[PDB]
RNA sequence: UGUACAACGGGGUAUUGUAAGCAGUAGAGUAGCCUUGGUUACGAUCUGCUGAGAUUAAGCCUUUGUUGUCUGAUUUGU
RNA sequence: GCAGUCAAGCGUUCAUAGCGACAUUGCUUUUUGAUUCUUCGAUGUCGGCUCUUCCUAUCAUACCGAAGCAGAAUUCGGUAAGCGUUGGAUUGUUCACCCACUAAUAGGGAACGUGAGCUGGGUUUAGACCGUCGUGAGACAGGUUAGUUUUACCCUACUGAUGAAUGUUACCGCAAUAGUAAUUGAACUUAGUACGAGAGGAACAGUUCAUUCGGAUAAUUGGUUUUUGCGGCUGUCUGAUCAGGCAUUGCCGCGAAGCUACCAUCCGCUGGAUUAUGGCUGAACGCCUCUAAGUCAGAAUCCAUGCUAGAACGCGGUGAUUUC
RNA sequence: CUCUUAAGGUAGCCAAAUGCCUCGUCAUCUAAUUAGUGACGCGCAUGAAUGGAUUAACGAGAUUCCCACUGUCCCUAUCUA
RNA sequence: GUGAACAGCCUCUAGUUGAUAGAAUAAUGUAGAUAAGGGAAGUCGGCAAAAUAGAUCCGUAACUUCGGGAUAAGGAUUGGCUCUAAGGGUCGACGAUCAACUU
RNA sequence: UUCAUCUAGACAGCCGGACGGUGGCCAUGGAAGUCGGAAUCCGCUAAGGAGUGUGUAACAACUCACCGGCCGAAUGAACUA
């Protein structure tokens, strides 16, 4: 098996964790779990989500 | 006149009654058809629920549009550590049926299996088997006869087994006493095997092994008192009805003058007995073993605990059997398993199976790390610690 | 020859018509092979053939029932492999009674059960999941 | 009178999403002062300490900690 | 309404493959009548919804017999009610009709089942309008619109739940009896094979799935939120801050646990005896004969296996049985 | 051409809340419509202040369709008092 | 106070704290809610519920008795903070002083 | 019950024959015993129908009425209740 990465936070997705949503234009996003899948449904920048590992890159933290 | 549109009736009604089982422990009231040839064994095992985890693993199934792909599949873990052997049963066979001539207890008993006889156990004196084990004075000669009799006589022969419910994380403290069948040959090496084996444990690993159908038996979750909806599945009445909804409309016509049994009714449900077949065993883990999360393919150091424990049960210190699927009864319930009833050839059994990855997540909540390890290298270094 | 997949399209849902047959959409009033229960909805899932009517689209195609496929659901189903998957929309196209598309190109995505299930979506198919 | 039980505490797990406070050559700008390049004041917000803080069994798991509890009533005889 | 008997004829020939005139014998009480026996100090008056059971005159599924059965399809018939018999447009409707799926969309009963189960669209109180009729008040199996659906806490029935009594108490069991369940389809392959001039075109075995049903279960996904757990927001109150109150759960996002969904997953057994029917041997009736004696196979049937309950007046084994 | 009345239903309108036959016929609306609408009219039994026909606006009036919306339903589940 | 507002919500003065209570949280209820995908397929009938909703700006059809229809339909915007601009009184083309809100 | 066959060999059973005149005449595109009408004959004869069926486009060919070889005593038909 593969782990997969939450396209939203960027958390690791082990096999059956989360959803998959197939966008119009064929792009595929894994979330965890649903509070990843209900801000990106809202819209949310992961960016701008504190506990994300894209805001965590952003803002140099750990790192 | 006619129903006027066809539908099948709600509900089962060789399930019936729907009242609550005589005992949390639901009684085997089958086992395996004896073939004499084969060496004396155990036909069932006691073991407590513990939960459900997921698994990975290569489908074997030719033909099938997932043959050689990754499948995703439940199973319940049940702790099972061995079960000690305190007695034997001998069973004549009369023209009103089986009947107990007579049973054979072991010297020693222990605390656990003692506290089953007991209402009271704290402000008793445990006089229990004191004189029985008297009979053990100079020879056991009184024993010796005991079991010359079920050897003379019972042509079935059932040893008496417990649980050691102290080496699950429960809290009940009181061992499950129950009776398994002893197939194989020769009533006298039935008897020969149940004597030589008292006083001593039985592992889950000498009567079950991996790839094997087996039987779950149980008393299933309780719920209570039930209306008609969810005890039967019956169909919710319009949101205009007076008087409810969550009803039956018709209760019966005006002939037979009377409610028929087969009509469906508000009463209990759950806590019933049942027997569910055909649950393949994935693992016949070892709590000795470490890595008993672990597979050929994961070699991560890992129980098969979940991270936070077992929700609501524990960790897992014993031997477990991790069948395919779920099983009757909830967490931390006894629950019996037995081999199967029948030779099953149909690729669905006698598929090998091979575990390619369990998961250890927590249950507690949408769990992202399988170890805490990982836990560390993907947090990285907290405040707290780390 | 395919696996259950959660019916999410029960006879009267209207889904996209992904095709280039100059449909804009399809009515469910059937499903192939749906069973019978009092009550009960026929519904479709990903890659199940419908009998559909154009609800808007070119005069020439309104106004009949004819075969459609599934190729876009939206409702979640699980996949033997442990996912649950979804599209954005549901999504259809029109087929004759043997599974051969009237169109002759695919907008948008379409589910693998579906493009498994009938070779001529599969072949007029772009991305697939 | 214990691999006892309980109430707290600790840890794990999980949820949320970065606490209070302090500080800042952050801040759109604005109003003073005089040594005229700073200083004083107001300022949504921002950044750091801080994936912090808070909650976590009430039907989660675990516990070498702390504190305590452990003979009250009724009835039953072949 | 359904089913027979006869057999003039139809069926190219051929009464009976399938039909069948002229006649004639019946059965049924899901038609409508006939009657007026019960009910007028009152049995709630249509239909639908819901739910259970029963019947078989069997639509489908099982196994078969016959054909004007080459195959495919179909038709007639037998045992068979075990199992299923649908989603919709119009209409109060029963009925009807059409669209569509399906293995099939069989027919019926149960006070024309079922209103202290619902609903109240219709009929069938009182309001009102129209048409025809009437001088009129008014009439109208003519049309239209609005029009209160009451009570169970009793007994029994049913569903679940306790329980005295057997010396006491405890554990492990047995199993009389009662119930019982699984269902149907598709694809691949067999096989473009058998068959057929060709067109077309199977079936058994095997495999993978699916439908309807049932019993569980909550690892995962989804739903649920008083975890009022965390955060955010409005208005106001606590002098400001911090931290809170109220807004009848203030609202919003996330939300663990629990519960739960063909919206999730898992599981749903194999032996015997039979029916129709096809046979063996074999007389009756030196032949023939599945039948008379005997006997083989054989259905989704039956009875068991298995599954549920455990007789609270069925039973067994076993432990301990009170110094005072 | 006849019989015939007080006059013989005119202008209009219609299977209309008025048409039995009738679920009338045609068209439209739908996959399918005893519904709706538009037409037609030898109209059981339409019709002119017993008012006819139509009408903007208005209507807790009756009705049909469409968009939005949804637990009305598929098919139920959960929570609070 | 918010707010157009005697609306709703919170508070001051004043008044009350009166409805038989305690414990549990089964079914079925009454009242209040939520719900994946579909979206009236339910039903006599969209009954019930949901959706919409304030204000500013734009835009607004048929038909019409010219008065309406009309908030037709259909769109966009809205918080906080720091500013900017315009709109006045009184007194002596300017100066002094004073002041409240609306855009 | 009635009528029949029968040790001068009943019925059943196995095997042989089942001719000639003659494809009898006619309707038909062709019909020879046998889709159909009429004629219902004889020679050989223990015995053979211008035909009991199968079969042929018509033939041809099997088949039966009829008579025989073998066995040896009861058998057949239509009726009545
Ligand atoms: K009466
Ligand atoms: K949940
Ligand atoms: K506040
Ligand atoms: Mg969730
Ligand atoms: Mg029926
Ligand atoms: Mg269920
Ligand atoms: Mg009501
Ligand atoms: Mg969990
Ligand atoms: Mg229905
Ligand atoms: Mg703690
Ligand atoms: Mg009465
Ligand atoms: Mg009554
Ligand atoms: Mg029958
Ligand atoms: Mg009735
Ligand atoms: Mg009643
Ligand atoms: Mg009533
Ligand atoms: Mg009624
Ligand atoms: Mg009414
Ligand atoms: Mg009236
Ligand atoms: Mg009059
Ligand atoms: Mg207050
Ligand atoms: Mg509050
Ligand atoms: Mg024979
Ligand atoms: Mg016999
Ligand atoms: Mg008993
Ligand atoms: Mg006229
Ligand atoms: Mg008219
Ligand atoms: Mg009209
Ligand atoms: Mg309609
Ligand atoms: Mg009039
Ligand atoms: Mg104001
Ligand atoms: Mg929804
Ligand atoms: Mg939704
Ligand atoms: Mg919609
Ligand atoms: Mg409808
Ligand atoms: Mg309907
Ligand atoms: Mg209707
Ligand atoms: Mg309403
Ligand atoms: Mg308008
Ligand atoms: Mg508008």
């Amino acid at each position: 098996m593969k782990v997969e990465i939450d396209s939203f936070s960027g958390a690791k997705i082990y096999p059956g964790r989360g959803t998959l949503f197939v966008r119009g234009d064929s792009k595929i996003f894994r979330f965890q779990n649903s509070k990843s899948a209900s801000l990106f449904k809202q819209r949310k920048n992961p960016r701008r989500i504190a506990w994300t590992v894209l805001f965590r890159k952003h803002h140099k933290k750990g790192i | 006149s006619h129903r006027k549109y066809e539908a099948p009736r709600h509900g089962h009604l060789g399930f019936l009654p729907r009242k609550r089982a005589a005992s949390i422990r639901a009684r085997v009231k089958a086992f395996p058809k004896d073939d004499r040839s084969k060496p004396v064994a155990l036909t069932s095992f006691l073991g407590y629920k513990a939960g459900m985890t997921t698994i990975v693993r290569d489908l074997d199934r030719p033909g099938s549009k997932f043959h050689k792909r990754e499948v995703v599949e439940a199973v319940t873990v049940v702790d099972t550590p061995p079960v000690v052997v305190v007695g034997v049963v001998g069973y004549v066979e009369t023209p009103r049926g089986l009947r107990s001539l007579t049973t054979v207890w072991a010297e020693h008993l222990s605390d656990e299996v003692k506290r089953r006889f007991y209402k009271n156990w704290y402000k008793s004196k445990k006089k229990a088997f004191t004189k029985y084990s008297a009979k053990y004075a100079q020879d056991g000669a009184g024993i010796e006869r005991e079991l010359a009799r079920i050897k003379k006589y019972a042509s079935v022969v059932r040893v008496l087994v417990h649980t050691q419910i102290r080496k699950t994380p429960l809290a009940q403290k009181k061992a499950h006493l129950a009776e398994i069948q002893l197939n194989g040959g020769s009533i006298s090496e039935k008897v020969d095997w149940a004597r030589e084996h008292f006083e001593k444990t039985v592992a889950v690993d000498s009567v079950f092994e991996q790839n094997e159908m087996i039987d779950a038996i149980a008393v299933t979750k309780g719920h209570g008192f039930e209306g008609v909806t969810h005890r039967w599945g019956t169909k919710k009445l319009p949101r205009k009805t007076h008087r409810g909804l969550r009803k039956v409309a018709c209760i019966g016509a005006w002939h037979p003058a009377h409610v028929m049994w087969s009509v469906a009714r508000a009463g209990q449900r759950g806590y019933h007995s049942r027997t569910s077949i055909n649950h393949k065993i994935y693992r016949v883990g070892k709590g000795d073993d470490e890595a008993n999360g672990a597979t050929s393919f994961d070699r991560t150091k890992k129980t098969i605990t979940p991270m936070g424990g077992f929700v609501h049960y524990g960790e897992i210190k014993n031997d477990f059997i991790m069948v395919k699927g779920c099983i009757p009864g909830n967490r931390k319930r006894i629950v019996t398993l037995r081999k199967s009833l029948y030779t099953n050839t149909s690729r669905k059994a006698l598929e090998e199976v091979s575990l390619k990855w369990i998961d250890t997540a927590s249950k507690f909540g949408k769990g992202r790390f399988q170890t805490p390890a990982e836990k560390h290298a993907f947090m990285g270094t907290l405040k707290k610690d780390l | 020859t395919k696996f259950r997949i959660s019916l999410g399209l029960p006879v009267g849902a209207i889904m996209n018509c992904a095709d280039n047959s100059g449909a804009r959409n399809l009515y469910i009033i059937a499903v192939k092979g749906s069973g019978s229960r009092l009550n009960r909805l026929p519904a479709a899932s990903l890659g199940d053939m419908v009998m559909a009517t154009v609800k808007k689209g070119k005069p020439e195609l309104r106004k009949k029932v004819m075969p459609a496929i599934v190729v876009r659901q939206a409702k979640s189903w699980r996949r033997r492999d442990g996912v649950f998957l979804y599209f954005e929309d549901n999504a259809g196209v029109i087929a004759n009674p043997k599974g051969e598309m009237k169109g002759s190109a695919i907008t948008g995505p379409v589910g693998k059960e579906c493009a498994d299930l009938w070779p001529r979506v599969a072949s007029n198919s772009g991305v697939v999941v």
